[PDB]
């Protein structure tokens, strides 16, 4: 009667975007990243690894509804430094560490199945 | 310099009421220079503190060795020389009491300046000369130094 | 200001499960390439089913939601196979789907078990897991002395995030600082619990000294494989997927800062 | 009415698991033992197998609709 399909928290409906990006007025260089169909899997990640980057100095994110099927990231950076390029730069980090994860593991798989 | 108070703790006691937080422990201590008593809520977890153990503490207005205000703000990027490098463990409070022994008619004595660091308490109680430099509502850091 | 270095050790590997330990990376990734276990690795499932006849004592939805919840080989065929929704066929075809016929009657006496190997596949890479050439056959339905079952399914690609029957896992153990030394838990009576399998400390010892400057490293990992992959495949798809999802997102995200 | 195909917990199979368990039972096995035959670790899994009622087999005492 009310159940939405299960495949609206992942798909993407016609006209509305993967990403949106808006200022933060509250303080100086903070934007919000508003990411639809995602979920905690990557507001996770992409929060910590903004984490590591001394230029940034508010990383944060948030599902505002279970229900609902986006995350808001709140990215601040210092004034040298923006908040879209620590966010480019946190995913191309995490994109890196998966790769040289992915490439060990098919090694120490490669090692266990032979010796 | 903006350095409110400097001495020289020794721990006397910890807990006299009993344990009644994990994380947190509440030092007793007097000094010598001043004869000031301290009453001050410590996280033992990271910076743990035993019985008899002798530490510089000093209450500042500012972190910064210039004379230099603080926006209360928290700014890890900074690179300016701040005296917190000079100690172990700093906390960062507001002081909201000032007691004494005055009377209708006589100034105080001794005075007793209350600051909470983030729920954190501590009371300096000793001679009024020495706490000149607190007022009610202003920020304060602890720079307190563990020393042999 | 980037990435980590994460190294892995795989500590058992068997047709069922997979133990391995990845050090030296950030918790929020570790929990993330769970959850993708769980949630983002995309393996065949039936999805669709036509029951042709049913005289059997459970209902034709009993019937479907059961043949979708048999887990299917999808090993080399997950990654080919594309999802309906970007196939450009009818409904169907062989590019995004796998036919599957069943066709039992019982006519003996005594009571024919419907299982999984009555499950016939055009294709031969995808077959229900238990058909594979030991473990019996899931058993769809009991059939009495004159009652049928003839149905035609369609399985399809999908994670386990749309529905259960698309998780590849049968449990994901994840663990990490099995001795509590940055007590992320706080126990009341710590000498009351069990030490964890990958704990290393002595009997005497309940748990290790706190450890003020640790975070989260070295996080074990215990994948079982339901059936459909194996759990090698299943942490390398959870891999290639998560990644795959950051570019995507990345390819989204120069767009929009290009856009403005 | 009929053994479960998945664990609700954790998503393992157990519907091929029901005839074995059953086999082992007549064969003089206690229940843990079985479960522990059949390789249900974890306490959901032996919740399933342990727990289930197996109503097919009187539902099939009854004769089809059709002959
Ligand atoms: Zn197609
Ligand atoms: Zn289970």
């Amino acid at each position: 009667m009310n159940a939405p399909p299960a495949f609206e928290s992942f798909l993407l409906f016609e006209g509305e975007k993967k990403i949106t990006i808006n200022k933060d007025t509250k303080v100086p260089n903070a934007c919000l990243f508003t990411i639809n169909k995602e979920d905690h899997t990557l507001g996770n990640i992409i929060k910590s690894q903004l984490l590591k980057d001394p230029q940034v100095l508010f990383a944060g994110y948030k599902v505002p509804h279970p229900l609902e099927h986006k995350i808001i990231i709140r990215v601040q950076t210092t004034p040298d430094y923006s908040p879209q390029e620590a966010f480019t730069n946190a995913i191309t980090d995490l994109i890196s560490e998966l790769s040289l994860l992915e490439e060990r593991f098919r090694v120490a798989i490669k090692d266990k199945q032979e010796g | 310099a903006g350095i409110l108070f400097e001495d020289i703790f020794d721990v006397k006691d910890i807990d006299p009421e009993g344990k009644k937080f994990d994380r947190v422990s509440r030092l007793h201590c007097e000094s010598e220079s001043f004869k000031m008593d301290l009453i001050l809520d410590v996280n033992i977890q990271i910076y743990p503190v035993d019985l008899g153990d002798k530490f510089r503490l000093v209450i500042a207005s500012t972190l910064y060795e210039d004379g230099t205000l603080d926006d209360g703000e928290y700014n890890p990027t900074d690179d300016r020389p701040s005296r917190a490098d000079q100690f172990e463990y700093v906390m960062y409070g507001k002081v909201y009491r000032i007691e004494g022994d005055e009377t209708s008619t006589e100034a105080a004595t001794r005075l007793s300046a209350y600051v909470s660091y983030g729920g954190l308490l501590m009371r300096l109680q000793g001679d009024a000369n020495n706490l000149h430099g607190f007022e009610v509502d202003s920020r304060v850091y602890l720079l307190m130094k563990k020393l042999a | 200001p980037y990435a980590n270095q994460p190294t892995v050790r795989i500590t058992e590997l068997t047709d069922e499960n997979v133990k391995f330990i990845i050090e030296n990376t950030d918790l929020a990734v570790a929990n993330s390439i769970r959850r993708v276990f769980i949630a983002e690795v995309p393996i065949i499932a039936i999805d669709w089913v036509q029951i042709d006849a049913n005289s059997s004592v459970l209902h034709d939805e009993f019937i479907a939601h059961r043949l979708g919840l048999i887990p299917l080989t999808s090993d080399d065929i997950v990654d080919k196979l594309q999802y309906s929704r970007d196939c450009t066929c009818e409904e169907f075809c062989p590019e995004c789907s796998v036919e599957f016929t069943l066709d039992v009657r019982c006519n003996e006496d005594q009571t024919r078990h419907v299982t999984s190997r009555d499950l016939i596949s055009n294709s031969p890479r995808v077959i229900p897991v238990t058909s594979r050439n030991e473990q019996d056959d899931i058993l769809i339905v009991k059939l009495r002395k004159g009652q049928e079952l003839r149905l035609r399914a369609y399985a399809k690609k999908g994670f386990g995030k749309e529905h259960a029957k698309w998780n590849p896992t049968a449990g994901v153990a994840f663990e990490y600082d099995p001795d509590n030394a940055l007590r992320h838990t706080v126990y009341p009576k710590p000498e009351e619990w069990p030490k964890s399998e990958y704990s290393e400390l002595d009997e005497d010892e309940s748990q290790a000294p706190y450890d003020p400057n640790g975070k989260p490293e070295r996080f074990y990992y215990n994948v079982e494989s339901c059936g459909s992959l194996r759990p090698e495949t299943i942490v390398l798809s959870a891999l290639s997927g998560l990644k795959k999802k950051l570019s995507d997102l990345q390819t989204q995200l120069s767009h929009e800062i290009q856009s403005d | 009415m009929i053994i479960p195909v998945r664990c609700f917990t954790c998503g393992k199979i157990v519907g091929n698991k029901w005839e074995a368990y059953l086999g082992l039972l007549q064969a003089e096995y206690t229940e843990g033992d079985a479960l522990d035959a059949l390789g249900l670790k974890r306490y959901c899994c032996r919740r399933m197998l342990l727990a289930h009622v197996d109503l097919i087999e009187k539902l099939l005492n009854y004769a089809p609709l059709e002959k």
